[PDB]
C-alpha cells in the first residue's frame, strides 16, 4: 500500500526554543565613544572660532582705516 | 509542565546607556533594514497564479 507516511528515519530535529543573539559594544565603550567626539568636536570648534575671532578683527580695522573717506 | 513567561554597577551602567544611546531601537531596525533588502514575494498577477490543488472547490459544473 502507499499512504502518506513519514520517512524510515523520521523528520529532523525542529528547532522551537527562543533565540536572541545579544550583541553590540559594552555601554563604557559608546559612553567613551561619545566623550571622545564630544572633546574632538571641542578642539575643532575652538580653533575654527578663533580662528574667525581674528578674522573679524582683521575685517574691523580694514573698516576703520576706511571710515574717514566715508 | 507549565513554565513562568516574564519572571526574571555593570548592569545598571548598561541599562542607561541602552536609554540614552538606543541599543535595542538600533537592533529593531537593523531588523527591519534586513527585510528591506529581501526579495518582496509579490507574484505578478495576472501573468503569474498562485498554487492551488487538485481539489479545488471552483465554479459548478455538469459533466
Amino acid at each position: 500500500v502507499k499512504q502518506d507516511m513519514p520517512p524510515v528515519g523520521g523528520y529532523g530535529p525542529i528547532d522551537y526554543k527562543r533565540n536572541l543573539p545579544r550583541r553590540g559594544l559594552s555601554g563604557y565603550s559608546m559612553f567613551a565613544v561619545g566623550i571622545g567626539a564630544l572633546l574632538f568636536g571641542y578642539w575643532s570648534m575652538m580653533r575654527w572660532n578663533r580662528e574667525r575671532r581674528r578674522l573679524q578683527i582683521e575685517d574691523f580695522e580694514a573698516r576703520i582705516a576706511l571710515m574717514p573717506l566715508l | 509542565t507549565y513554565k513562568y513567561v516574564n519572571l526574571r554597577m555593570k548592569s545598571v551602567t548598561d541599562r542607561a546607556a541602552q536609554t540614552l544611546l538606543w541599543t535595542e531601537l538600533i537592533r529593531g531596525l537593523g531588523m527591519t533594514l534586513s527585510y528591506l533588502f529581501r526579495e518582496p514575494a509579490t507574484i505578478n498577477y495576472p501573468f503569474e497564479k498562485g498554487p492551488l490543488s487538485p481539489r479545488f472547490r471552483g465554479e459548478h459544473a455538469l459533466r
